[PDB]
RNA sequence: AGGACGACAUUAGACGAAUCAUCUGGAAAGAUGAAUCAAAGAAGGUAAUAAUCCUGUAGUCGAAAAUGUUGUCUCUCUUGAGUGGAUCCUGAGUACGACGGAGCACGUGAAAUUCCGUCGGAAUCUGGGAGGACCAUCUCCUAAGGCUAAAUACUCUCUAGUGACCGAUAGUGAACCAGUACCGUGAGGGAAAGGUGAAAAGCACCCCGGAAGGGGAGUGAAAUAGAACCUGAAACCGUGUGCU
RNA sequence: AAGCAGUAAAUGUGGAGCCGUAGCGAAAGCGAGUCUGAAUAGGGCGUUUAGUAUUUGGUCGUAGACCCGAAACCAGGUGAU
RNA sequence: GACAAUGGUAGGAGAGCGUUCUAAGGGCGUUGAAGCAUGAUCGUAAGGACAUGUGGAGCGCUUAGAAGUGAGAAUGCCGGUG
C-alpha cells in the first residue's frame, strides 16, 4: 500500500524509489489457503 | 452639461501614447535599437554582474507598539479618556499620551502609558490617570 | 428659495426648497466624471477574440526550416497566417469603476441644482388607474424629455412608460444621467422634501 | 499580482523617504585597517535608489 | 425505513388595443395633410424608413395526460429528565521512539503540528494529548470507529434573454450536407466555397451556329440585375487615337 | 472591502480593513526626540504638521507582455505492408 | 508693430488629421445613401469639400466616450494577375 518517494543521497539530489513492504507465505484464517502476509500482523 | 455638450475638466485626460504607428509621429523603431530592446526584454529585474543591492544584515522582531496621542488633547472639552475613539483616534495596540504641543485644560487622562513630559503638562493642569 | 407648487394646470400653493441641495451651484467637472462613469457601468464586457494558443488548428511545423526556400513558419495558427491567431484583441473586462462617496453627492445635487437654474416643476398628485391621460396631464406645460420623480415606488403612475420622452423613478432612485438627459424634471412633493432630507 | 517584496532587503530600514543601510565590512579579516574598524555607521542609496526603488518598497 | 388525498411549476396553446388621404415612385412604412391607440412606442416582416398592414408586444386565460416540487392528512418509529460516588468501562501492535522517506508557506534545520515502510513499543481519569525543540506550571482539549445538508466549483445539454462582440481573408476548423474534398499504412493533419430579383415574372417568337455563344423581339424600376448573376477597385490584357 | 438591497446600473448600505496626524534604535524601550555614548559631549536619523480616495498620461514589476523564427527536451500514443 | 529663433539620426516633449463603434443633440436620403470612377477644388501637413457618371439603401454633422485605429518592405500568410 502507497508507500512511492524521493530517495536524496549525500549531494541532496533525488531520483524516485518504492518504500518496499515485508511480506511472506501463510496459512491464513478465512480459508486454510496459501497467502501473502503483512510482517507487521504476525 | 447638456449631455451632447460635456466637456471633461481642463487638465484632466490626455491621449495616450500610440508607438508603432508611423514615423513622423517619432516612433517607428518603436524604442530603442538593437539591444534587449528585443521582445522578451528583461533587463533583469535590478542588478549589473556584481550583486550591490547585498552588503551584511542586521535583524529581529518581538511582540510590541502603541498609538500616539498628543497634548494637542485640547481639542476636547473636559475629564476623560479612551473615549475619543470618538473624536480623534483610529487603530489602537495600546494607547500611550506622549508630549509636545501645549496643554490648554483639566482632564482625565485615562490611558495606557504616559509619555512624561505630557504627564507633567497634564498634572500641571489638573488630572492624570493610568491603565 | 421658495418653489411655487402647483398641480394640473392652475397654480396651487408653494414650498422652500433648500438652497445646499437645489441651489449648489453645480460643480461640472463632478458632473462629468459621473456621467462618464454611469457610462462605464452600464458596459458589459462580452467581446472576445481567439489568440494563437486558442485556434483550431495544430503546431506542426509547416515546413523543415531550412532549404526550402520560403520563409521559416511556426504554425499555420500564428498571426501573419489568414486562418491564424489573433494578437492582442478585446477580451472580457470590468469596464466600470468606483468614484468617491462625497463626490456621488455633489455630483447629485450639481445636476439637480442645474436642473433647478433652468427648470424643473413641482407638483403633489397620483392617481389609481393606468392611462394616456398623462399626456393630456402635460397640461402643466412641461416639455419633450422628462422625469417624473415620485416619493417611492408607484406603480401606475408608473405606467405613464411607454409615453416615448417619459421616464419615472423614486428619488433613492434618482441617476446622474436620467436627470440629465432629461430637458425638466418634476420632483412631486414628497419626494421633492426626501431629495431635500437626503442631502 | 501585488509585486513580491524582495527579501534581501531585510538589509535596510526607510527612514523619511530614504532607506538606511548596513555596512561594509562588519565580521571577517578584522586583522586589517583600525580607524577602518569604526566605520559602525549608516548609509543611503543616491545613485542605487534610482536601481532598487520599487522592490523594498512595500516598506513604507 | 417504502406507500394513499390537492396547490404550484415543466412539457402543446388561446386572447390580445388603434389609419386614412394626396405627392413621388416599380413598389410607399418616406413627405405633406388631417386622425387615433398605449399596463401594448420590445422586436421581426410586408415591393423603400410602420405604435395603429401582418407576426407579435403589455396584459389576461389555459393541461387528457406524463414527470417535477411542495402545503396536510394518513404511515412508521418513539420514555425523556436528576443526585450519588465505591469497583468496571470509555476504540493495543494503536499513540509514541529509532531509521529511510514524504507532507506542513516552513529546503533537517532549534523543527512542534501529520502521513508512509521497517524493526522497537505505552499508559488506563491521581489517566492520555496539545499549547512550534524540551522540562516544570497553568490553560485548553479527549486521538487511535463511522455518517452528516447549505453557502462553494463546473456547463456537453435545455428554455428565456443580453452585448460602445465578428460581419464571409472576420466570427467556430466548419454561415454553403466539415471533421467533409484532399493527404497519410496508421495515430493523425484538413481546406476552399455565402449574396439574381419585390416577385422566376429565369428571356415566347425570329435570326447566325452541330452546339457553344450571340443580335433582335420580350419580362423587369433596373438584365450596361441573364444565372459564372448586387456593388464590381487594383494589378494584368486589349481596340481607338490628340501630341510625340 | 466582501456581503445585503437594486433591473447583470451610480448607489443606498457595510468602518473589518487601509493610508495619514511621530520619530529613533537589532531589540527591550523611550518619545519631539532618540540612537551610539561614562558624558547633561560630538555625530546619525528626526521635530518646525498635509494628507487621502478616485482617476487621464508616463514608466516598472507579474504575466507569452511588441510581432514572426530554432537546432532541441519531456510525456502519451501510432507505425516492421 | 518692431525684434530674435526655426538642418537633424537614437531619443524626449507638444499639437493635430483620418478610421470603426457608442451617447446626446441636430440633420440628409429612392426628387437617389454608402461605395466606385473622373475632375483644372480647398487647408501649413495628415487631410476636407464640391460637381458629374455609376450605384440602388443607407449615411453624415456637432460635443464627449471607447478602440481588433492608420502597412511598403518581415526569403511574412491567403488570392489574383504578370
Ligand atoms: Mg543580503
Ligand atoms: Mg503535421
Ligand atoms: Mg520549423
Ligand atoms: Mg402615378
Ligand atoms: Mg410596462
Ligand atoms: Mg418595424
Ligand atoms: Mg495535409
Ligand atoms: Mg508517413
Ligand atoms: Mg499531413
Ligand atoms: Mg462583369
Ligand atoms: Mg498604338
Ligand atoms: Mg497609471
Ligand atoms: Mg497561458
Ligand atoms: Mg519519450
Ligand atoms: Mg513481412
Ligand atoms: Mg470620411
Ligand atoms: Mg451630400
Ligand atoms: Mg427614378
Ligand atoms: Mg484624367
Ligand atoms: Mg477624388
Ligand atoms: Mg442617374
Ligand atoms: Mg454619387
Ligand atoms: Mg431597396
Ligand atoms: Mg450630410
Ligand atoms: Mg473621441
Ligand atoms: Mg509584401
Ligand atoms: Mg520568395
Ligand atoms: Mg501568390
Ligand atoms: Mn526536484
Ligand atoms: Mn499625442
Ligand atoms: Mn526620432
Ligand atoms: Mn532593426
Ligand atoms: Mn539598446
Ligand atoms: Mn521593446
Ligand atoms: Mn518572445
Ligand atoms: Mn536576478
Ligand atoms: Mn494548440
Ligand atoms: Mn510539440
Ligand atoms: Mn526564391
Ligand atoms: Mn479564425
Ligand atoms: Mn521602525
Ligand atoms: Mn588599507
Ligand atoms: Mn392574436
Ligand atoms: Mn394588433
Ligand atoms: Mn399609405
Ligand atoms: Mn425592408
Ligand atoms: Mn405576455
Ligand atoms: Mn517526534
Ligand atoms: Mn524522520
Ligand atoms: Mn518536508
Ligand atoms: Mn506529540
Ligand atoms: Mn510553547
Ligand atoms: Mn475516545
Ligand atoms: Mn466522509
Ligand atoms: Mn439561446
Ligand atoms: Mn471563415
Ligand atoms: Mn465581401
Ligand atoms: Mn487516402
Ligand atoms: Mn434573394
Ligand atoms: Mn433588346
Ligand atoms: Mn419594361
Ligand atoms: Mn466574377
Ligand atoms: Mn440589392
Ligand atoms: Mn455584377
Ligand atoms: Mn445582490
Ligand atoms: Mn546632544
Ligand atoms: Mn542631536
Ligand atoms: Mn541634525
Ligand atoms: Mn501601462
Ligand atoms: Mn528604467
Ligand atoms: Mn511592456
Ligand atoms: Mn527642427
Ligand atoms: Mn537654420
Ligand atoms: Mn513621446
Ligand atoms: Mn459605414
Ligand atoms: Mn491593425
Amino acid at each position: 500500500s502507497t508507500g512511492n518517494r524521493r530517495s536524496h543521497a549525500l549531494n541532496s539530489t533525488k531520483r524516485r524509489w518504492n518504500a518496499n513492504l515485508q511480506k511472506v507465505r501463510i496459512l491464513v484464517d478465512g480459508k486454510p489457503k496459501k497467502v501473502w502476509v503483512s510482517a507487521r500482523a504476525l | 452639461m447638456k449631455l451632447h455638450e460635456l466637456k471633461p475638466a481642463e487638465g484632466s485626460r490626455k491621449e495616450r501614447n500610440r508607438v508603432g504607428r508611423g514615423v513622423a509621429t517619432g516612433n517607428g523603431k518603436t524604442s530603442g535599437r538593437g539591444h534587449k530592446g528585443q521582445k522578451a526584454r528583461s533587463g533583469g529585474g535590478v542588478r549589473p554582474g556584481f550583486e550591490g543591492g547585498q552588503l551584511p544584515l542586521f535583524r529581529r522582531l518581538p511582540k510590541r507598539g502603541f498609538t500616539n496621542i498628543n497634548r494637542k488633547e485640547y481639542a476636547i472639552v473636559n475629564l476623560d479618556q479612551l473615549n475619543k475613539f470618538e473624536d480623534g483616534t483610529e487603530v489602537t495596540p495600546a494607547l500611550l499620551v506622549e508630549s509636545g504641543v501645549v496643554k490648554n485644560e483639566k482632564s482625565g487622562i485615562k490611558i495606557l502609558g504616559n509619555g512624561s513630559l505630557d504627564k507633567k503638562l497634564t498634572v500641571k493642569a489638573h488630572k492624570f490617570s493610568a491603565s | 428659495n421658495y418653489d411655487v407648487l402647483k398641480l394640473d394646470g392652475t397654480k396651487s400653493g408653494s414650498i422652500e426648497l433648500s438652497d445646499a441641495v437645489f441651489g449648489i451651484e453645480p460643480n461640472n467637472s463632478v458632473l462629468f466624471e459621473a456621467i462618464n462613469l454611469q457610462r462605464a457601468s452600464l458596459r458589459q464586457g462580452t467581446h472576445a477574440v481567439k489568440n494563437r494558443s486558442a485556434v483550431s488548428g495544430g503546431g506542426r511545423k509547416p515546413w523543415k526550416q531550412k532549404g526550402t526556400g520560403r520563409a521559416r513558419q511556426g504554425t499555420i495558427r500564428a498571426p501573419q497566417w489568414r486562418g491564424g491567431g489573433i494578437v492582442f484583441g478585446p477580451t472580457p473586462r470590468s469596464y466600470a469603476y468606483k468614484m468617491p462617496k462625497k463626490m456621488r453627492r455633489l455630483a447629485l445635487r450639481s445636476a439637480l441644482s442645474f436642473k433647478a437654474q433652468e427648470n424643473g416643476l413641482t407638483v403633489v398628485d397620483a392617481f389609481n388607474f393606468e392611462a394616456p391621460k398623462t399626456k393630456e396631464f402635460k397640461n402643466v406645460l412641461s416639455t419633450l424629455e422628462q422625469p417624473k420623480k415620485v416619493l417611492v415606488v408607484t406603480e401606475n403612475e408608473d405606467v405613464n412608460v411607454e409615453l416615448s420622452a417619459r421616464n419615472i423613478p423614486g428619488v433613492q432612485v434618482t441617476t446622474a444621467q436620467g436627470l440629465n438627459v432629461l430637458d425638466i424634471t418634476n420632483a412631486d412633493s414628497l419626494v421633492i422634501t426626501e431629495a431635500a432630507a437626503k442631502k | 499580482p501585488k509585486m513580491k517584496t524582495h527579501r534581501g532587503a531585510a538589509k535596510r530600514v526607510k527612514r523619511t523617504a530614504s532607506g538606511q543601510l548596513k555596512r561594509s565590512r562588519a565580521f571577517t579579516s578584522h586583522l586589517f585597517a583600525n580607524k577602518s574598524t569604526k566605520q559602525k555607521r549608516q548609509l543611503r542609496k543616491a545613485r542605487l535608489v534610482s536601481k532598487s526603488d520599487m522592490k523594498r518598497v512595500k516598506q513604507l
